[PDB]
């Protein structure tokens, strides 16, 4: 919106929470899954 | 007579097991038969290994019950016998003798079952001495000695955890300082998460009796010194304790998650019982106590939610008095309470896995197990939000 | 751990008297008679075992691994496995 | 009580053979056929009659009320009647 900072803090403060969701949440899904995989590899090379 | 030899051929290494298995059959046996809804389920107490008990954590029996931990805080009643009790009984007999003896050689405080083992059990103690048992077998001996450097611990381990799955077998214990050691399952040489829950005041985190997520997640709540609600994860971004979510009071001594679904929604939701002579309703989204219960007269030690219906919890409090509680069903009153022997000052509370009783702790001992076979297979999600509705209308003016 | 197995055998509840017989027949660690029991156990260790090969050799699947005697007069709750026989003679009620 | 309750109790939860012993020693009366009756309930009543003639050498009348021989795949369990004995294979669990 023209990046306004009184609607910006007012309003686009809590849309960039709303990115925070979004980016939050996919960070943590692959932290979970990527752990769990990663971390069950079945030798050295296939580690790398 | 004179049975030395027959004290190898007769109490030799796997005779010893089968004579195990001999006392125990017949010692079962002994229910022989001639040869011509507040019901109060159970009481289980020894009057050698549990008398005058001051204990404030065991380890319950929610999967696989009739066999759970009494890890005792071995109090100086017994002198004379190793020091350190940890008791598993057997609710399928139904017995009180000291038959499932369990003993360590420091004071047993919430000695836990290992991951992924029911016989293996880990434990911290008044000196963060974690050990631990491996019992394949019938045996009692604490077979792993943590060590007690600046890194480790020497206060007293609240709550030990378990993350992750066979892949992460991680052991988080700590101290009154509030030092973190996630010491693997597996070695009980290099804690990986050995840090110190850095929080935005008071770095030294009073911890007392913190409580785990359901789902495996990060997002702990710390119960704390005065209520303190700390809410964080242990890793990424917020590392450290991120913040204190409180409005209830004193050293929280009973802390718990979202309960199993019946037929609601996830609820990311929680409660807090402490020395405020209360329980606090709380949430992800509150900062402050979603719903502070009755200030019930004397401290509110424990609570816990029940599995079958999950918007229902149970505390007891400073004068034995269990109250569980459905606000959905009955929310001025418990939906169903009960006192225990004399009002005294109890310190645990779980409810079995199964539902429809409970198995609660004393703080001296002795451990009761009502029964309340009132809830059925029913869809409380509709309750659930009509009444966060509720108390969504009634906080304003 | 003799302590706990002498203690949970002879500390039960109406139990007169326990035969901890071997594959030697003698109970000279039980808590029977043993002056009475000993030619008794030896006797029963040759039926017994006259037992074990009818429950072995006409069902071999089928192990002998608690035999609750409920006779007339005693409960001889006797507790076995391939290594022993607790031949236990019990107070009924 | 006759032809239902006979299916009810030969296939009863647990039992297996019911092979009730006809003239104590020769079964041949049973909820089934000849052979299962006779072998089994025979040779497990000679060789239990022979366990029973030395607990009868100890105290001679001293009769079972139920010999629940609580056997690892199929108890074995042996009531005294009048004109026979009783000798039934019945699972314990």
């Amino acid at each position: 919106g023209l990046d306004v900072s009184k609607e910006g803090t007012e309003a686009w403060e809590a849309a960039m929470k709303r990115y925070d969701e979004r980016i939050d949440r996919v960070e943590t899904r692959i932290t979970a899954r990527l752990r769990d995989q990663l971390g069950t590899a079945k030798n050295a090379n296939e580690m790398f | 007579l004179t049975e030395e030899e027959k004290q190898q051929i007769l109490h030799s290494e796997e005779f010893l097991s089968f004579f195990d298995h001999s006392t125990r059959i017949v010692e079962r046996a002994l229910s022989e038969q001639i040869n011509i809804k507040l019901s109060l389920n159970r009481q289980f107490f020894d009057e050698r290994w549990s008398k005058h008990r001051v204990v404030s954590c065991l380890d319950w029996s929610s999967q696989y019950p009739e066999l759970l931990v009494a890890s005792y805080n071995n109090n100086e009643d017994a002198p004379h016998e190793p020091d350190g009790v940890a008791l598993v009984w057997n609710m399928k007999y139904k017995k009180t003798t000291p038959e499932y003896v369990f003993h360590c050689q420091s004071a047993v405080m919430s000695a836990t079952f290992a991951k992924f083992h029911p016989n293996l059990v880990v434990g911290g103690t008044y000196s963060g001495q974690i050990v631990l048992w491996d019992n394949r077998s019938n045996k009692r001996t604490p077979v792993q000695r943590t060590p007690l450097s600046a890194a480790a611990h020497t206060h007293p381990v609240y709550c030990v955890n378990v993350v992750g799955t066979q892949n992460a077998h991680n052991l988080i214990s700590i101290s009154t300082d509030g030092k973190i050691c996630s010491w693997s399952l597996d070695m009980l040489s290099h804690p990986q998460d050995s840090m110190e829950l850095v929080h935005k005041q008071s770095k030294a985190v009073a911890v007392t009796s913190m409580s785990f997520p359901v789902g495996d997640v990060n997002n702990f709540v710390v119960g704390s010194e005065e209520g303190s609600v700390y809410t964080a994860c242990r890793h990424g971004s917020k590392a450290g304790i991120s913040e204190m979510f409180e409005g209830h009071q004193g050293p929280i001594t009973g802390i718990h998650c979202h309960a199993a679904v019946g037929a609601v929604d996830f609820s990311h939701l929680f409660v807090t019982s402490s020395f405020d002579w209360t329980v606090k309703l709380w949430s992800t989204k509150n900062n402050k106590p979603l719903y502070s219960f009755e200030d019930n007269a004397g401290y509110v030690y424990d609570v816990m939610w029940s599995p079958t219906h999950p918007a229902l919890f149970a505390c007891v409090d400073g004068m034995g008095r269990l109250d569980l509680w459905n606000l959905n069903n009955d929310t001025e009153v418990p939906t169903a309470s009960i006192s225990v022997e004399g009002n005294p000052a109890l310190n645990r509370v779980r409810w079995t896995h199964s539902g429809r009783e409970i198995a609660v702790g004393d703080s001296e001992g002795q451990i009761v197990i009502y029964d309340v076979g009132e809830q059925i297979a029913v869809p409380r999600n509709d309750e659930w939000a009509r009444f966060g509705r509720t108390l969504a209308e009634i906080n304003a003016n | 751990e003799v302590e706990e197995t002498l203690k949970r055998l002879q500390s039960q509840k109406g139990v007169q008297g326990i035969i901890v017989v071997n594959t030697e027949g003698i109970p000279i660690k039980s808590t029977m008679d043993n002056p009475t029991t000993t030619q008794y156990a030896s006797l029963m260790h040759s039926f017994i075992l006259k037992a074990r090969s009818t429950v072995r050799d006409i069902d071999p699947q089928n192990d002998l691994t608690f035999l609750r005697i409920r006779s007339k007069k005693n409960e001889i709750m006797v507790a076995p496995d391939k290594d022993y026989f607790l031949i236990v003679i019990q107070n009924p009620t």
